[PDB]
């Protein structure tokens, strides 16, 4: 008699959904002003 | 005329094996129809304990949704 059970296995799949990635942590407004205008916020308002 | 009498039983045992694998396809078809009536905007439950039952499906077990759940995701991945 033939064995009515096959080594063939059932298959499940992962709920892999990719949406839209996020923007990285934008620079702080103080550091933004620094490496763009070479001088901090305090040194800019003293004028 | 003994092999004929043997086939009368072997065919009965093959029809009882296409009865328990057409049930397990009826259940996935009705579960898909339930999900589709729920998606297209109609208020019918989709728990496996609230599908309809008509002797072509039998009572729904939990594993007849797992099977379905891994099979829509498998089909959506292939498009």
């Amino acid at each position: 008699h033939k064995q009515k059970v096959t080594q063939e296995l059932p298959e499940s799949t992962s709920f892999d959904v990719k949406g839209i990635e996020q923007e990285a942590t934008a620079k702080p407004f103080a550091k933004d002003f620094w490496e763009t205008h070479g001088e901090t916020l305090d040194e800019y308002n003293s004028r | 005329e003994q092999v004929q009498n043997q086939m009368n039983a072997w065919t009965k045992a093959q029809a009882k094996a296409l009865d328990d694998s057409m049930k397990s396809m009826n259940k996935l078809d009705v579960i898909d129809k339930q999900f589709q009536k729920r998606i297209n905007g109609e208020w019918v439950s989709t728990d496996f304990k609230d599908m309809p039952v008509n002797e072509n499906t039998g009572e729904f077990k939990h594993s007849d949704m797992v099977n379905y759940a891994n099979k829509k995701l498998a089909e959506i991945d292939s498009m």
